[PDB]
């Protein structure tokens, strides 16, 4: 590094990812794509791209789990809190979990995966939470009436932009 | 970190302890625990009265739920719902922590009396997406969010899931 103290970012353009464990509210299909979606939003916006890994230890950790879970961070059942992600980094960091008490969805129904999922990958990739409603990084789920337009506002851009250009 | 915000009937029939709040000086965190905690000077409570409070604890990032004080008014009086994990008060994100004057009056009526009432019987489903499916007689279907009201929403600042007789809670006024 050469800042100090340092960015919250990869210090590489090309990043790896790994959907370890699954959730049953779904076909394992569905929850591919709403992860590759999740990724590809970030993509066409910054340098960074995406590789799907089967085994090992990738950079970003995707995994569906309940409560606790061997992390800091306990799950709370049904509500509230549906996922958290962690800062870019070595190990749990860069990971994103899941809370699989909620039940998650293709559509906009109940808990939209690729909504929540695009945020705790924007988590994952160095970004902050946002103070506009209709960004992605707010915290707070917002369901779209419809996943057509869903667009990524311009306070995410910049920020992921000002991270990795 | 992604938050679906309890109602505020929820958030006092969930939490172990509803208290009335200063917070005193900047947070500190502990890496071991991964959790930072603030000062804070209680003024009031209204729930967890087992536990007697001058900290509460929170993760130490925002991707992981932390709750981070925005307020720099060090006498402004906040009302915390939280919950007790090895004797101390813990709050996230998705924690209902406001301002108590930033409150509608009928909320303060039922943090203070009125939310009780509900906590045995009642419960606060909330809408993702209508249509909405009601599971029992005893939910209240919560819509603020789907008319973009969210924490501002009618239901949430004027009105309580409160039961009507046995196996039926509906939404009634606070006042
Ligand atoms: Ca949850
Ligand atoms: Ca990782
Ligand atoms: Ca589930
Ligand atoms: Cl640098
Ligand atoms: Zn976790
Ligand atoms: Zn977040």
């Amino acid at each position: 590094f050469r800042t100090f103290p340092g960015i919250p970012k990869w210090r590489k353009t090309h990043l790896t990812y790994r959907i370890v464990n699954y959730t049953p509210d779904l076909p394992k299909d569905a929850v591919d794509s709403a992860v590759e979606k999740a990724l590809k939003v970030w993509e066409e916006v910054t340098p960074l791209t995406f590789s799907r890994l089967y085994e090992g230890e990738a950079d970003i950790m995707i995994s569906f789990a309940v409560r606790e879970h061997g992390d800091f961070y306990p799950f709370d059942g049904p509500g509230n809190v549906l996922a958290h992600a962690y800062a870019p980094g070595p190990g749990i960091n860069g990971d994103a979990h899941f809370d699989d008490d909620e039940q998650w969805t293709k559509d906009t129904t109940g808990t939209n995966l690729f909504l929540v999922a695009a945020h705790e990958i924007g988590h994952s990739l160095g970004l902050f939470h946002s103070a506009n409603t209709e960004a992605l990084m707010y915290p707070l789920y917002h369901s779209l009436t419809d996943l057509t337009r869903f667009r990524l506002s311009q306070d995410d851009i910049n920020g992921i932009q000002s991270l990795y250009g | 970190c992604t938050c679906v915000p309890p109602h505020p009937q929820t958030a006092f029939c969930n939490s172990d302890l509803v208290i009335r709040a200063k917070f005193v000086g900047t947070p500190e965190v502990n890496q071991t625990t991964g959790y930072q905690r603030y000062e804070i000077k209680m003024t009031k409570m209204y729930k967890g009265f087992q536990a007697l409070i001058r900290f509460v604890y929170t993760p130490a990032s925002y991707s992981v739920c932390g709750y981070f004080h925005r307020s720099h008014n060090r006498s402004e009086e906040f009302l915390i719902a939280g919950k007790l994990q090895d004797g101390l008060l813990h709050i996230t994100t998705c924690s209902f922590v406001a301002p108590w004057n930033s409150l509608s009056l009928a909320q303060r009526r039922g943090f203070t009396k009125t939310y009780t009432v509900g906590c045995e019987e009642c419960t606060v489903f909330p809408c993702n997406s209508i249509p909405c499916k009601l599971q029992s007689g005893t939910h209240c279907l919560w819509t603020d969010q789907l008319l973009q009201g969210l924490e501002k929403g009618f239901q949430s600042r004027h009105l309580a899931c409160l039961p009507r007789e046995p196996g039926l809670c509906t939404w009634q006024s606070l006042r």
